[PDB]
């Protein structure tokens, strides 16, 4: 993840100093869609269709 | 299209708005195509682009 974030145009300094907040953001992003499996998700609607 | 027993639905956008969209695209083509990554915007005048 660190190498990909370096590759998509983010400097290595902020990656080197801010691992905890980006880790929390990634964890929150992954956990958000766990309870989001409902009608509001378009891919879930396509699977049901 | 009325007497024969059907109808043609209006489009999802008005003409007026389609247009904006093309105005925004014309404003953004000079700027996005300078460096990879959609995060930043670099709307240089068209000649230097």
């Amino acid at each position: 993840i660190f190498y990909r974030l370096n590759g998509v145009g983010i400097t290595q300094q902020v990656l080197s100093e801010n691992q905890k907040l980006i880790a929390n953001k990634f964890n929150q992003a992954l956990g958000a869609m766990q309870t989001g499996f409902t009608t509001t998700n378009e891919a879930f609607q396509k699977v049901q269709d | 299209q009325y007497v024969a027993g059907y109808k043609v639905l209006p489009p999802l956008m008005d003409v007026n708005m389609e247009a904006a969209y093309t105005s925004s695209l014309l404003g953004s083509i000079a700027g996005v195509g300078w460096t990879a990554g959609l995060s930043s915007f670099a709307a240089i005048p068209f000649a230097q682009s």
